[PDB]
């Protein structure tokens, strides 16, 4: 480490964003299996 | 339009004579009136026609719509917030426009809203609009000396008219001739039977005299004249329907309910406001922002979202009662039903069919009973002794009336039968249980007939025997029992014949009074064998001398009828009556038939016992008995007439089992008035013009759909498209499913009230940064929370609701105390507790520690200091420590959602555990996963910090709020735990909503 | 009703209850708060034993260090007569109080303060982030070395003849050294010259292309006579490890200044962990609204 410790100061937003989003989709399309399971 | 003059019983001219008549309108009794004459009357005083109801353009319901109680309080929040914002923009620079955006959120809610419920109630009278069929009708009038078929509506007072068996009477005429002409007075009078017209007067009341015609009345049989003496809306049924128009409303318990809601939450509001301003004013503070402050408080205890949820909730339980064939024209009278506690019937249209009707006969010394049910759904009357074959013969034969024409594909009772109503009963009952009559009487070729004399009271003929191995003659009268006994001198037993000695003769007189005292009307049927000896089959039997013997026939057996009730009539009195619901018959009808529908429907449970009965059984007169002795009670409406207001209480106070005859739709009202005097809820159920001013005051009017009057039907708030009783016990039980859950719904929204005003509350009082954003407040009140609340309607039973006793009005309401306690006092100070906590991490990681952000705002907020020191000595620009704010008030936000999880699974069941009830509710379960996936949505979405301003946030801040939510599911558990253990506990007259 | 809900005087009730249900109410609410705040201040403390007190775990949010300055501008404007006196008293004010911190009498003694190069030097590693040494030390940083803002000849530092002074400041960050762009062939017109790789250059202009001509000669002032920040003042250990700690400081005068007439001026820091921001205008550079109006 030391002088180039630039790691330090930098986050993945970027794939935080993309995985939460992943999930946000799976959890919705669930819910949705639930509301339609019975009608069919 | 005098309302007293109105309210007043009708009064007449009938008591006068056919001179006196013609000399005080005008009118030749043999040659009417003349053209001009007539004409001259129509423009001096107007047509035959009814006035036109009070019209009303769309944009005014829409603007009923928009206004109400709960819609006026989000105006008044509107307003409020505009008001901050133009304060802020004249005494600062840089203005925040977040109070416009709540301005504007909050008008949009309320149009929407009303665009809803107003469309709702325009489906409603669409489908309402598409029942009034009218087809013109031409009555008979007599000028000049002419008959001329003329519009109804160009009827004056004074002409002659002229009516025949099957027309409509137009206007209120004074019968002149009439030729056995009888009349249906079931829709204005009231009564079951057809009243014969005839010239002479009778009784002193108009009703009940045959001299009088009435509008809107039909010509069942015969042919009569008559001089109208009452035309248009000066008409009896024109004065009754301009009543029932110019009575008030009223105001539904929901309604009412709703307002001691708003009255409680303007309460808390205007409280907390006044409060914490006194408390700025003390803290430094300037005048102009604590104006800001108290207007923020007030503004911010208001349920937005509640409205929406209200109107859906209500809608919802509308359409279940729309797919049973149960219509509301009103949104809020779907609630009405289950807090009914007494509900005052009519018989004639409601609690009858209004259809004569075969129900008792007498045969082998035997009573046997027939199906009347309108479906045909019962027991059969054993149809194998040649005794009922007989009879068969006997009723089939000598009848004259034939079912009309082109009837082929209705059932063989609702078909049209052409003739009275006695030998349509006849007819049906044989065509029923014995196939096509046509052709029973085409089988048997009818030779010669002696019609109905009045002195004779008996209908004979003879007709061909199609025995082909007998080709004698056969003969059969029938008419009173009593006229056919003197008549006869054998019996057919069991097929084969017998003597008439005196112990058949009593057995007939028992069976008489049998049939007598069950309130039908019963008939004799009897036949002979005509000796072809004595009356060859060419010999023709003329009707001028004594061709058939009188005497020495075979009686076979007795035939009664009667109008019976519907199907599930009696089924649904027995449920309203378990549920505690007061049940008491008011009707137009003779107490004789009235008192036996009442007990073969529930009103008069077999057992109790009236006055009369009691100095009948004992045999003393009546003037001796207690009054009190005497559960049930038969008012009759001549007595009713002369009673004062604390005679009518006392009888409504000390009779269970109450029974107004001969009631007069004005009585009808008064009874209501004298139901509703005392304090409970009053529902109506009718069908005809009688029960208008019934229907209209009473608290929630119930119309009979297919057997009902369109005045009616127009002035009632519920209609019963399928003309079925048991919707009434529906609609209660729904009513009541839908109360229970609007407490559980209120309680849900109100929840979330105090983790959305305690970080502005600290705000002010500690000096903190900013804890929860305006745009995520949106987002939680109109979002997420929408959903869930909609779903809690959709929530089963606990316990039997057909079994408890009805909610009392003055004393058990919807939103007490004890549900403010929880929702503002337990669970949603726990869950600002999370919240703040989740707040305090976010903070805490980033490095302002809590010890170093109590007293910062000041420089927190300035916009021109770019070196704020944290706890770990860094310097933060404004704009990086604003980014970090407003991911405190997403985590906020998302915080919320995590303790609604458990805070709607502790509303789903308000006693009852959840390993008991269950997570059924399919709904429920949807709105969880949507409520999370939302939360996801708005804060990992591209784009979103710039234009709501939620930022993303790290997996490890999602669990700061598990351990409240947990431990709030835990908390209501064992609540609802100790509720259930000990019955009417500290937990329970504090906790228990 | 209003009389008998508040007192009635057959059951003895006020409010709605008697002398003791009161009491059983407050009783349980006593109860069930303090639960309440005990099972809070728990999740707290568990918290305050999560974190380190030498260093921030999350150090994302403030990577782009900012560009302050030492005058208080409401707008970012600096307005003000050279006849009223009390015109640009705002600005002295906030101007001694910034400089009242670098007296020589705080700066005195072996501890905490160590002298360092006169001249731009390299950085300094006074060992890692931990207590094991005692309190490290800082580079001393005189007043003296602004030469004509300093309120030690002219108070007022300027303001008084139409020649304000502006100190700009460099964002303390924990552990952040500070890297000047290298000498290759790309690299701004401006830096070309006096390339002290040691010196972390400032430079100011015009924001728009017109203003170029009415502003005049930007005189700045710093250690070594260098218009930068000496690498040797990093980097930062924090409060807790460095108290009583300086950091470097830049004058910069605005000679020749054309009056009657507002001058926005855009004042900039070059470097590798540099970045500016579009929605940040405080984020590595810094804008001024100056006009002497007399
Ligand atoms: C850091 O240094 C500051 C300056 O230090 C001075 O210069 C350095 C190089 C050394 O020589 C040091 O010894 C000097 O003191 C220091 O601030 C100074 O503090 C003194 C003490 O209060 C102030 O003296 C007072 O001046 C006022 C009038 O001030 C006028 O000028 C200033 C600007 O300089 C304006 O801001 C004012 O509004 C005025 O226009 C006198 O009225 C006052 O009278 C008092 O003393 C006399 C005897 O002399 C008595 O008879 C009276 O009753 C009063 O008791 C003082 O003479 C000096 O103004 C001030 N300088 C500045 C620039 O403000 C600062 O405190 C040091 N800080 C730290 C943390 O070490
Ligand atoms: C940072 O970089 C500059 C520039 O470096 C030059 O460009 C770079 C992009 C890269 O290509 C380098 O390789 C390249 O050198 C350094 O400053 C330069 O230094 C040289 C050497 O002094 C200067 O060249 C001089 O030009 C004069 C006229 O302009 C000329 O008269 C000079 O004569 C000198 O050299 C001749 C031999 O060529 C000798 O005979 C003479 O007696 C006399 O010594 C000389 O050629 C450049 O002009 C300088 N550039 C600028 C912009 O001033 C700089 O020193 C460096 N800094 C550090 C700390 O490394
Ligand atoms: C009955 C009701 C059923 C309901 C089911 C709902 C379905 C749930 C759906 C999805 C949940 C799974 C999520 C998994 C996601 C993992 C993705 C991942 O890669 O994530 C890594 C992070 C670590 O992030 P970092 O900051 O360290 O690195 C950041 C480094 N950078 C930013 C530089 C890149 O980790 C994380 O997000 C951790 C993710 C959370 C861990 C899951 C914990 C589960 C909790 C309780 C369940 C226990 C069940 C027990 C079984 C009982 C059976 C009887
Ligand atoms: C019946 C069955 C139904 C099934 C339906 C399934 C639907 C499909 C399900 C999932 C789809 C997943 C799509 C994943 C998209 C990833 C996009 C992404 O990862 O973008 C990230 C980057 C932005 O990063 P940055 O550097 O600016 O970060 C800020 C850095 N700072 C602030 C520090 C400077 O993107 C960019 O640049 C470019 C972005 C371009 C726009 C992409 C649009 C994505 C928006 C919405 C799609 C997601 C919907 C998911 C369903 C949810 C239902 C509720
Ligand atoms: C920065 C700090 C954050 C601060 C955040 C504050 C958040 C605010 C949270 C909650 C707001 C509390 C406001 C008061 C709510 C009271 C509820 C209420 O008014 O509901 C209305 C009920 C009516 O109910 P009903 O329709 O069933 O009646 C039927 C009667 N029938 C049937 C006999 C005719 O009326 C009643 O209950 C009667 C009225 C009783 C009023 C009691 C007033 C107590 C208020 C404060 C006490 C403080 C004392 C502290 C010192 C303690 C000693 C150590
Ligand atoms: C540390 C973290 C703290 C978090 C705190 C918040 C927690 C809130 C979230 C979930 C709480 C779950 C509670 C579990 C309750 C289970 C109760 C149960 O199992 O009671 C059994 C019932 C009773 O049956 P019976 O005897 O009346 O049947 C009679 C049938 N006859 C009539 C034919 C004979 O059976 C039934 O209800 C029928 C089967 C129903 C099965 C339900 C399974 C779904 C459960 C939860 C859904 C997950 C939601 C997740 C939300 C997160 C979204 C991201
Ligand atoms: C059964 C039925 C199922 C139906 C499910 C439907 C689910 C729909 C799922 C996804 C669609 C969501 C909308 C997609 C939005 C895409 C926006 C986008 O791709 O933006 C990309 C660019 C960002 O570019 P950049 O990184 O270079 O910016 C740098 C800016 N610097 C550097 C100055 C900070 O955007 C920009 O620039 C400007 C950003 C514009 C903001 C648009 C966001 C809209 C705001 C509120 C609407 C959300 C309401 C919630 C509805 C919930 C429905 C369930
Ligand atoms: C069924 C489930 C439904 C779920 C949906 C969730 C319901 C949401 C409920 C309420 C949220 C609505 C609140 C509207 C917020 C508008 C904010 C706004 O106007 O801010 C204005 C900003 C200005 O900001 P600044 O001064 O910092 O700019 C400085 C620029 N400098 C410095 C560079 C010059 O301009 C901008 O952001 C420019 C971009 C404009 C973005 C407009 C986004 C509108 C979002 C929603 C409206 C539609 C929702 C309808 C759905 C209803 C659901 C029932
Ligand atoms: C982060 C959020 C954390 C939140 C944690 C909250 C924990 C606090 C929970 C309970 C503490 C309150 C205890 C109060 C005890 C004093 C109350 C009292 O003075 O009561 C007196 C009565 C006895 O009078 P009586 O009825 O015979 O007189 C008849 C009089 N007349 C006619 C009016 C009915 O007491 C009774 O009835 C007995 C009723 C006692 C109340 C039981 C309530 C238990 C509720 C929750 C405990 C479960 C905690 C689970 C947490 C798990 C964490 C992981
Ligand atoms: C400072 O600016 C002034 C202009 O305001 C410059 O002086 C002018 O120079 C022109 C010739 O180019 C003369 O015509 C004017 O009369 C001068 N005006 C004054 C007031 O002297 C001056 O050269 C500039 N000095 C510096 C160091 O930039
Ligand atoms: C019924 C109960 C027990 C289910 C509890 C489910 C919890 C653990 C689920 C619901 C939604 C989930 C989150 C959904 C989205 C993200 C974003 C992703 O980038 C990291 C994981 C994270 C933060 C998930 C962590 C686990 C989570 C919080
Ligand atoms: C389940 C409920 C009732 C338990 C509540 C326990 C309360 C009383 C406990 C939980 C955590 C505890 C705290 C833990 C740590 C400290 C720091 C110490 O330097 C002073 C005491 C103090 C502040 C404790 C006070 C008591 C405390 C708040
Ligand atoms: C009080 C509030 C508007 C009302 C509000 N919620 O209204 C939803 C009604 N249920 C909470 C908002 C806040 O907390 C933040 C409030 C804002 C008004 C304007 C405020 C007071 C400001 O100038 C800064 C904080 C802003
Ligand atoms: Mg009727
Ligand atoms: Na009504």
């Amino acid at each position: 480490e030391g002088p180039d410790n630039d790691e330090r100061f930098t986050y993945d937003y970027y794939r935080l964003r993309v995985v939460g989003l992943i999930v946000a989709a799976v959890l919705c399309v669930i819910g949705i299996i639930i509301l339609l399971a019975g009608k069919c | 339009d005098l309302d007293e003059l109105k309210k007043e019983v009708s009064m007449d001219d009938h008591k006068l004579s056919l001179d006196e008549l013609h000399n005080k309108y005008g009118t030749d009794l043999t040659r009417g009136l003349t053209n001009a004459r007539a004409k001259e009357i129509l423009a001096r005083d107007g047509p035959n026609s009814l006035t036109p109801p009070p019209t009303t353009p769309e944009w005014i319901k829409f603007c009923r719509q928009l206004f109400g109680g709960f819609s006026i309080l989000l105006w008044i929040g509107a307003i409020l917030c505009f008001l901050a914002y133009g304060i802020q923009a004249a005494t600062e620079d840089e203005p925040a426009n977040d109070n416009l955006y709540l301005g504007v959120v909050l008008s949009t809610v309320v149009i929407v809203t009303g665009c809803f419920s107003y469309y709702q109630e325009a489906k409603s009278s669409r489908i309402m609009d598409s029942f009034k069929n009218m087809v013109p009708q031409q009555a008979l009038v007599i000028r000049d000396g002419e008959k001329s078929t003329i519009n109804a509506e160009f009827v004056v007072a004074g002409d002659l008219v002229e009516v025949k068996g099957g027309d409509r009477i137009p206007a209120d005429l004074r019968i002149i001739s009439a030729h056995g002409c009888k009349v249906d007075n079931s829709s204005l009078t009231g009564e079951s039977e057809p009243q014969t017209r005839s010239p002479e007067f009778s009784s002193e009341n108009p009703l009940e005299t045959r001299n009088i015609a009435f509008f809107s009345t039909n010509c069942v049989e015969g042919t009569a004249r008559g001089v109208v003496v009452y035309t248009g809306d000066r008409t009896v049924m024109g004065r009754i329907a301009t009543l029932a128009s110019g009575l008030e409303v009223g105001r539904t318990p929901i309604a009412i309910e709703i307002e001691h809601f708003i009255h409680i939450i303007t309460g808390v509001a205007v409280f907390l406001g006044v409060s914490f301003f006194i408390l700025s004013l003390i803290l430094g503070y300037s005048w102009l922002e604590a104006v800001i402050f108290l207007i923020g408080i007030i503004v911010a205890n208001v349920p937005e979202g509640l409205l929406a949820t209200v109107t859906v909730c209500l809608t919802l339980t509308a359409k279940r009662m729309a797919r049973k064939n149960c219509l509301v024209k009103n949104l809020e009278a779907v609630e009405t039903l289950g807090s009914t506690s007494t509900i005052c019937s009519d018989k004639t249209g409601t609690l009858t069919q209004n259809r004569m009707t075969v129900a008792h006969m007498w045969f082998d010394n035997q009573i046997h009973e027939a199906d009347t049910t309108e479906n045909q759904s019962g027991a059969a009357f054993d149809k194998t002794s040649a005794t009922w074959s007989a009879l068969s013969r006997i009723a089939a034969l000598c009848n004259r009336a034939v079912f009309q024409a082109g009837q082929d594909n209705v059932p063989i009772l609702k078909r049209s039968v052409a003739g009275d109503a006695s030998e349509s009963a006849l007819l049906k009952c044989i065509e029923l249980c014995c196939g096509s009559v046509q052709g029973m009487r085409d089988r048997n070729p009818k030779i010669v007939e002696i019609p109905f004399n009045s002195t004779n009271k008996y209908q004979l003929s003879i007709h061909e025997n199609e025995k082909s191995s007998e080709s004698r003659y056969l003969l059969v009268m029938k008419g009173a029992p009593e006229r056919i006994l003197d008549r006869c001198s054998t019996i057919l037993l069991n097929g084969a014949e017998e003597p008439l000695k005196e112990d058949m003769k009593e057995a007939f007189q028992n069976a008489y009074l049998e049939l007598g005292g069950l309130g039908e009307r019963v008939l004799g049927f009897c036949h002979f064998a005509l000796p072809e000896d004595k009356y060859n089959e060419g010999y023709p039997f003329d009707a001028d001398e004594p061709n058939f013997p009188t005497t020495d026939l075979c009686f076979v057996g007795l035939m009664a009828m009667i109008d019976p009730p519907r199907a599930a009539v009696p089924d649904a009195v027995g449920k309203c009556r378990s549920a505690g619901i007061k049940v008491i018959m008011v009707t137009g009808d003779h107490p004789i038939t009235a008192k036996a529908i009442a007990k073969g429907v529930g009103i008069i449970s077999e057992g109790n016992e009236t006055i009369e009965d009691i100095a009948a059984r004992l045999n003393i007169p009546i003037g001796q008995v207690n009054p009190r002795d005497a559960k049930a009670c038969v008012v009759h409406g001549s007595d009713l007439k002369d009673l004062s207001t604390e005679v009518l209480d006392d009888i409504l106070h000390y009779h269970t089992e109450i029974v107004f005859a001969r009631t007069s739709p004005q009585q009808k009202l008064i009874i209501v008035e004298g139901c509703q005097r005392q304090g409970a809820i009053v529902a109506v159920t009718g069908d005809g013009v009688n029960d208008s001013p019934a229907l209209k005051k009473a608290d929630i009017g119930v119309a009979m759909g297919i057997s009902g009057s369109d005045v009616s039907k127009q002035a009632a708030d519920m209609i019963l498209l399928d003309d079925n009783f048991a919707s009434i016990v529906t609609g209660v039980e729904e009513g009541r499913l839908i109360f229970d859950n609007l407490k559980k719904s209120i309680a849900y929204t109100l929840t979330s009230n105090i983790p959305e005003i305690t970080p502005f509350l600290v705000f002010i009082i500690g000096n903190v940064p900013l804890p929860l954003g305006t745009v995520t407040i949106l987002c939680i009140d109109l979002g997420t929370d929408m959903v869930p609340a909609i779903s809690l309607a959709y929530e089963q039973a606990e316990s039997d609701i057909m079994k408890r006793q009805p909610r009392n009005p003055k004393t058990d309401k919807l939103v007490n105390e004890r549900l403010i306690s929880m929702a503002y006092g337990q669970i949603g100070m726990i869950q600002a507790l999370g919240g703040f906590f989740s707040y305090f991490v976010i903070l805490a990681e980033n490095g302002f520690l809590p010890m170093d952000l109590i007293g910062k705002r000041v420089r927190w907020d300035d916009r021109w200091i770019s070196d704020v020191e944290d706890s770990f000595g860094q310097q933060w620009t404004y704009e990086q420590r604003k980014i970090v704010e407003f991911t405190c008030h997403t985590s906020f936000f998302i915080s919320i959602v995590v303790v609604q999880w458990a805070d709607l699974i502790i509303c789903k069941t308000r006693r009852n555990s959840i390993f008991q009830q269950g997570m059924k509710n399919k709904i429920l379960i949807f709105g969880l996963f949507e409520e999370t996936a939302l939360a996801a949505f708005l804060s990992y979405c591209p784009g979103t910090d710039v234009a709501l301003r939620m930022y993303p946030l790290k997996p490890s801040w999602w669990f700061c709020a598990f351990p409240y939510s947990l431990i709030i599911f835990l908390y209501d558990e064992m609540r609802r735990f100790i509720i259930r253990r000990s019955p009417g506990g500290w937990v329970e007259q504090e906790t228990y909503y | 009703g209003w009389k008998k809900f508040l007192w009635d005087s057959e059951k003895k009730e006020f409010l709605g209850r008697t002398g003791s249900s009161w009491f059983k109410i407050f009783l349980f609410y006593l109860i069930f708060y303090g639960c309440l705040a005990g099972i809070f201040i728990g999740t707290i403390q568990v918290l305050l034993l999560t974190l380190s007190d030498f260093e921030p775990k999350y150090q994302d949010r403030v990577a782009p260090p900012g560009l302050s300055h030492a005058p208080y501008a409401i707008k970012t404007e600096i307005s003000f007569s050279i006849s009223n006196p009390k015109s640009y008293e705002s600005f002295v004010k906030s101007m001694h109080k910034l400089m009242d911190l670098y007296n020589e009498s705080s700066q005195a003694g072996n501890s905490p303060f160590e002298d360092c190069s006169d001249t731009p030097a390299d950085y300094i590693k006074r060992g890692d982030l931990d207590d094991s040494q005692g309190q490290k030390k800082a580079c001393r940083f005189s007043r003296m070395w602004l030469k004509n803002c300093s309120g030690l000849d002219d108070t007022t530092y300027g303001y008084a003849e139409g020649k304000p002074c502006v100190v700009a400041k460099l964002n303390r960050i924990i552990g952040f050294y500070p890297k000047p762009l290298k000498n290759t062939t790309d690299l701004p017109e401006e830096l070309q010259a006096n390339y002290n790789q040691y010196v972390l250059p400032l430079r100011c202009a015009a924001k728009r292309e017109e203003d170029r001509e009415k502003i005049g000669s930007i005189e700045y002032f710093g250690l070594g006579g260098y218009a930068g920040f000496p690498l040797q003042y990093y980097p930062y250990y924090g409060k807790r490890l460095q108290k009583k700690y300086l950091q470097p400081l830049l004058a910069i005068q605005f000679t020749n200044l054309t009056q009657n007439m507002e001058l926005r001026i855009e004042c900039k820091v070059y470097g590798e962990n540099i970045d500016y921001s579009e929605k940040d205008r405080f984020r590595g550079r810094f804008e001024v609204k100056i006009e002497v109006k007399s």
